[PDB]
């Protein structure tokens, strides 16, 4: 693949991910759709970046969301694009933490 | 819901010229809008929009209306809204109707672009199902 | 088969049949029969006319007319043909549209 | 109705001088009449006017009558009638009888013919059914 | 078989048999048995006769007669001879026309 | 029912110079009323009167009786025609009682002369009962 | 075996079988038994005599005794031996006939 | 009954100067008698009277007695009379003893003459039954 | 084997043994032992002596004496030993006769 | 109870600069406790401190706080003290965690080195349970 | 009154029958012209019951 | 009542597909047109009702 | 009352048996006659009775 | 008296996330501030009670 | 009263069997037919027994 | 009863200056008892005394006492005794014992001279029971 | 296995040992463990020591212990050690005798 | 009245246990011993027991 999505129950946990995740740094676009209520994060990686690299941040994110319980061919139907291309500094702009 | 594909399907034959609006043009309609889980789908199975305008070309006054067998393509659809989607019948459900409905133009142009109608069916659940099995 | 045979369930579909729709322009005659106060569709094309021209105008006629229930042999002997060779445009010439 | 099939039976009989109206008369009725489905049944299998008419020659006065059994034919035949369908008799249902009552001059010409009996009864009874099954 | 039997149930079948058959030309003698009120009918054939005329004989037989339900063997035991040789031919004679 | 299988075997005796009538007597009663079903199934396994007196001659008081057991076969017989035939003996009942009451002279005029006891018995079924089941 | 026994249920019947019996003239010893009042006939053939003639002259005998239902040895022990090699003789000048 | 044999066993010990009568005395008892069923049964093993003195005496005051073992076998004898007969006891039954209580000198010489006991059985069974079942 | 053993259900057989039989003359010693008021008689043979001498020597005891029902070792162990080597002398001296 | 495991995740935590203690944190705690059950089953798999670093550094301000599925592998650890013991929970739990919860960082850590979680399921319950079953 | 006929049909049948078993068919013959002759007026008598409902 | 005229539409109805099956296609079609008339003519009194309902 | 011949055939019969199974033929002869003599007796007896019947 | 919260929760929830779904993030983020707030007013409130109780 | 010895008979049997058990030969012998002398004076009373039944 | 193998258990290990009644010095004590059943049970496997002298002294103060497991196996062959010879017990009961009490120094001795406990319990079952089956 | 481990139900059974046990002459190592109030004796050999003569100690060690019933990396967790590499002798010194 | 030991010696025995699990051998010794004097004297009161019935 070059695509994985994962699930964020609340915004709070989406502003977790923003503040303390340290990503592995790799070249990738990501995308946080919207369906009743819930979040949903997905991350498209550039063709040169191999499928282990993709895995593992795979595996960085499931500490903080759970499997996607819905298709990436779902959600680019129904779900509203929130915000696009850099995510998690959006979030970090426009939401403090305590 | 995306009732724009209707909207294609009309404005299609009327660009035509058809006297008659018909699975053919509901079909067409779908790949109008790529958007949508039936575009992705049928694109999956390698059918896409400029083979379908080839086929519908060699397979076939005034206002327009639908084809006896298209109206009951779209209430058969609001059938298959069965999977509890209520009132929101979209493409997958569209293409789900053509499905289950396996007459007429459509199922003619499904026929010459091999489709296999059964894998369709699964690919479209699969589609709408939680991936996690 | 050189014959196809459809079922309309009232004159108003082949009154539709015959305003609203245009086929694959083709060498063929035609026969409308009655029975049981239900109209049967039947045509018949050239030799030269392959099997898939003939599938392609029979899913054309599916699009208002349903598959028949009765057979051809059966519909010879007990049906009345009502018009012959010009079935379309004799009904656009005796029947206004809507 | 078919009563012509008897109509022309009996003429047949009277040019041929025979003493009697047997089913070979009968069958000789249903060619006859190459409008019916006994007479298309029969032509699908290659059965046909002339070959009958020699087998009957080569197998064999006041006013004729039935021989009895061709009397049991028609009463026969009737009650092949008698199924769900049952408003009246046709030429189908003749066949049926002689199909059903398997003796006689009729039967024989089958046999020496080679027609199957049970793919001719399985034959007619497809020719009614509705083919959508 | 040389020889072929069938059965009337009443005098009258046989009286229409002699009257309305015509036989198939043939080299054949012929006997009449009665046992229980019944009517049975035999034809013994020439050795020259095929197996094929005999069964031609025999079709045209079964259009007046029933099948015979008692062997041979048995009525040319139990059985009365009634007439021999000329069966048809001396019924006509004994019999006015029906 | 033809008595005259009996009322002949004082004579065959009486010609015999023998002093007993017994179930070879009986036998020979059988061959001599050619009419009877018992003579026409066994001349269809070849036993001819002239073999049979071959064989009794070749294993054989002025008054003559019956032995022992041809009294039993003769009411032996009798209890046959519970087959349904009343009191009517015939020759066949008689041939199915030496059948049945496989000892004696008679049984070894058979086992002699080669006859299979269980097809004799079939072959006399068959002609009692009706040809067409 | 060169011994065949044979039962006679009554004196009336050995002395039916003394006076109306025409044996086949062979060589031959015979003996009569008797238990429980019932009497045993029994014949001992030479050995020269082929074992067919011995069969038909058992067979014979079937006409009249029935066959024998013990053994030859248990009769040999138990039985009382009643007369010896000319049972018919004696029998017929003892009784006089029917 | 078969008390003969008895009165052969004392003679036979006597003659042989044995202290004891046992079931070799009772063995040698039954060869006295060839009316007997037992010397029939095993003269018909080919167990003749010269074979078991040899045996006897390979295998070996006055006031002689039955052996413990002798008195069972006795007894037992009279228990296969429960094959209901009278207690009339024959050579038959005192052998049914000795095949059933197979211990002893009597076992043995059976044992040494390779008699098959349950065969032996089944030969004095066969000879008692009606022969014709 | 080299021994022989059966069992004597009171002295009085064992007294009828001892003048009543006449063994095969053989080279072999003899025990008797007692437990639970019952009595067991032993045999043990010269090595010499074959397994058939010794079968026929030990089917004659049986005219008298049972199958033992306790092993040679059980006895061994467990039985009294009344006398050896001259059982039969022994008690012949010791007992009158019945 | 090793508690002492939770004070090598942060520390380690904290000494990679890491801004969340997460399934790895728990990992390198459990192989910074020899003593435990954990560490010697790890061991017996040739699972080991230094190959789980690299394998950590490969896979990868201020106070910290556990991720959201670290807190579920703890509390999973103990609804597995309380299925087994009640009694405290100790470094086979949390290790038994990670076994269940089979996500995130740990998991990759056992994929990359290979070791079967159910064998390493089974090698903790079979040091747990009696060596004698 | 109709049913007063059907046993003279009997008898002259089963006179018929016995004749023509007696090979007396001349008799025979007459027998069955009499049973054609009763049998057409005994039609007669149930056409006049027909008529009468 | 409103219900005065679904007879009359069967009525006319049966007419036309006689008229039709006697191949009367002139006198069929003015039927249907008659057909059709009493249809929207009962279609405006089931919306007059659908209102006064 | 005719029942009263049976008991002495059987006695005469149970005395033939045992004369012949003493090999007293001449006894079991004559006794075989005076049966054979009693047999007649009684079935003129069961004559006299069947006509009285 | 803590029930009288509860529902003010819900209400600054279902706002917050109407306005993340509207792409408001600025109201967003002061109804997410608002929420914690009143969240640490409800605790004030339940662990007081915890403690009266 | 016969039944008064048989306990007699049963005392000497155990003490016979002791006695053997002993290897007390002489003893066992001299028990033995006194055993025997009660033996016959038990069957002689069952015999006077016997007779007087 | 052979209580004096309990004697000789300990004299053998007052001889050999061992402070302990063992499970070996039970075993050396049933092979000073050669009357035993169980000396000839063991001897019938070759467990000649020598070797297992022999075995012992590779194998391995004051007054002294029996192991623990002495002391289990003693109580353990006086529950073999529901074999019901609880009238007393005796050597075969102690050697059934140690071969159900399968651990200790005799165990080994056992395992050591290749001694079968299913076949050494088979062969002192068949000593004890009735050789009539 | 180089290392064996036993159980011991109670004080009084390893101060048995201690006195009583005459072990094998072999170079190894001892430990005491105690959990619920029940101790385990655990014993390390030397490298050159063979197998077999370890199951030989460890059998001896079974007069007197139980068979362990929890596993060494247990006991090495949850265990308090009581005593190393003298065990016996440091209970003989420290407890009086049975 | 016997029983007032059992509390003694189990309280003396738990003690031990104790005392060696905290490594204190020689007092755990010192329990060993008042455990095996309370033993004693539980013997001679279960003798007295004994006795008395």
């Amino acid at each position: 693949t070059r695509t994985i999505i994962v699930k964020f129950n609340d915004l709070e946990d989406v502003i977790n991910y923003a503040y303390h995740s340290n990503p592995i740094t790799t070249e990738f676009e990501d995308l946080l759709y919207m369906v009743d209520g819930t979040y949903y994060y997905a991350v498209y990686f550039d063709s040169h970046v191999d499928q282990e690299v993709i895995n593992d941040s795979y595996s960085q994110l499931l500490e903080f969301a759970y499997p996607t319980d819905r298709t990436e061919v779902y959600l680019n139907d129904y779900a509203k694009i929130i915000m696009s291309h850099n995510v998690t500094a959006q979030v970090r702009r426009y939401f403090p933490e305590t | 819901r995306a009732q724009r594909v209707l909207a294609h399907a009309q404005e299609e034959a009327i660009r035509l010229n058809h006297s008659n609006i018909g699975t053919e043009h509901l079909l067409l309609g779908l790949m109008k809008e790529p958007e949508g889980i039936a575009a992705k789908v049928l694109e999956s199975f390698n059918i896409t929009e400029d083979k379908v305008i080839e086929e519908v070309e060699k397979l076939i006054v005034g206002t327009l209306h639908y084809t006896p067998r298209a109206k009951k393509v779209i209430e058969l659809s609001m059938d298959e809204a069965r999977k509890l989607h209520h009132n929101f019948v979209g493409t997958e459900h569209i293409l789900l109707g053509l499905i289950r409905e396996n007459e007429g133009v459509a199922a003619r142009v499904f026929a010459n672009l091999d489709l296999n109608i059964t894998k369709a069916r699964a690919q479209v659940v699969k589609a709408l199902g939680n991936p996690e099995m």
